[PDB]
């Protein structure tokens, strides 16, 4: 409950109490969790996703 | 006059093979692909990209292998809008429409003229008898910009 | 100016497979490749000598980030 | 040549009931809505506005 990601929180367990916490709280959810990461198709932000290329022009 | 230009930003997506050559690649396909194409979000016919420059680096996007930037334009156009008589080319008398610079293709659907004026098979005569097949008033502010080959419906009244 | 000085192994991985993807997809090969196949030997290969022009974004947990060069990394 | 656009932050609300209106192709009347053979019956459950099935 003392968590800031609602994507992740209900990708444990009680998943539709705390999708009505998130929802009548209109709680904001900023996909920075492994579980966030994995439910929008993202990539996860540890071990080799922590930085970025940057092909110089 | 036609003089038009236009500074704006596009995103091109550069393949990992124009990398020793990019100003020949960022022009290759993604800006030599609509060349003097009708534009919908500007309303642009693009003649050539004269200037395709990055203001800093390329991010390549995680899997992806194309390298993503910004690429600051201006386009030369050359802007027939409404509120202007423009001219255009007499070649062929047709009732259903009249058919610039060689390139520039425009129509005039039927009721369009002014109906003082009866036709005749061979060529058409208008008010004074006098015949005009040459460079003359044609004001257009209907224009097409959907099909390929596109249209200019020029107006005389 | 203040991370690592060192290439951790998560960037080399990274490193060495975007270049691979690169090669793969027709990019030209810095390194004088002799007769491999395979464009992971040749990311291999161009990260030996040092020919590789990527710059690693090291993002730190508050947006933060510092541009660090592939040559400029000591590669263990 | 992928989407190329990445999402950063998902939040959940609830719908305002008139917004949802306009999100709606149209609205079904019919009880039943298995055909006779099998197919989708009009104004039913399953519908070919509400996208094939």
């Amino acid at each position: 409950r003392s968590n800031s990601s609602p994507l992740q929180q209900m990708t444990f367990e009680t998943s539709f109490q705390f999708l009505k916490q998130a929802t009548m709280l209109g709680s904001h959810d900023e996909l920075r969790s492994p579980s966030a990461c994995l439910v929008v198709g993202k990539v996860v932000r540890g071990g080799t996703g922590l930085f970025e290329l940057k092909q110089p022009l | 006059s036609c003089l038009v230009a236009g500074p704006h930003q596009r995103h091109i997506a550069l393949s990992p093979r124009y990398l020793n050559r990019k100003r020949t690649g960022i022009r290759e396909q993604l800006d030599a692909e609509l060349l003097r194409y009708s534009e919908s979000l500007l309303g642009v016919p693009i003649a050539y990209d004269n200037i395709k420059v990055v203001g800093e680096l390329g991010d390549i996007y995680d899997d992806q292998g194309h390298i993503h930037l910004n690429i600051e334009a201006d386009f030369v156009i050359f802007c027939p809008e409404p509120g202007q008589k423009l001219m255009g080319i007499v070649n062929k008398v047709s009732s259903s429409h009249i058919g610039v610079h060689g390139c520039f293709n425009a129509s005039i659907p039927k009721p369009e003229q002014l109906s003082a004026e009866q036709w005749q098979t061979m060529e058409i005569n208008m008010g004074d008898e006098l015949e005009f097949e040459v460079f003359r008033l044609d004001s257009d502010a209907a224009g097409v910009f959907c099909i390929r080959g596109k249209l200019n419906i020029t107006s005389l009244q | 100016r203040i991370t690592t000085p060192y290439m951790t192994k998560y960037e080399r991985a990274r490193v060495l497979g975007t270049r691979a993807l690169q090669i793969a997809m027709c990019a030209p090969v810095m390194v004088e490749l002799e007769g491999e196949t395979d464009p992971l030997l040749i990311a291999m290969k161009e990260l030996k000598a040092r020919k590789i022009p990527i710059i690693i974004r090291r993002y730190l947990p508050d947006g933060s980030y510092e541009d660090w060069g592939v040559d400029e990394l000591i590669i263990t | 040549n992928m989407p190329w656009r990445r999402l950063q932050g998902i939040s959940f609300g609830m719908y305002s009931a008139e917004e949802l209106k306009k999100l709606s192709v149209k609205s079904i009347t019919n009880p039943r809505y298995l055909d006779s053979l099998g197919n989708p019956s009009a104004n039913g459950l399953y519908d070919l506005a509400l996208g094939p099935a």
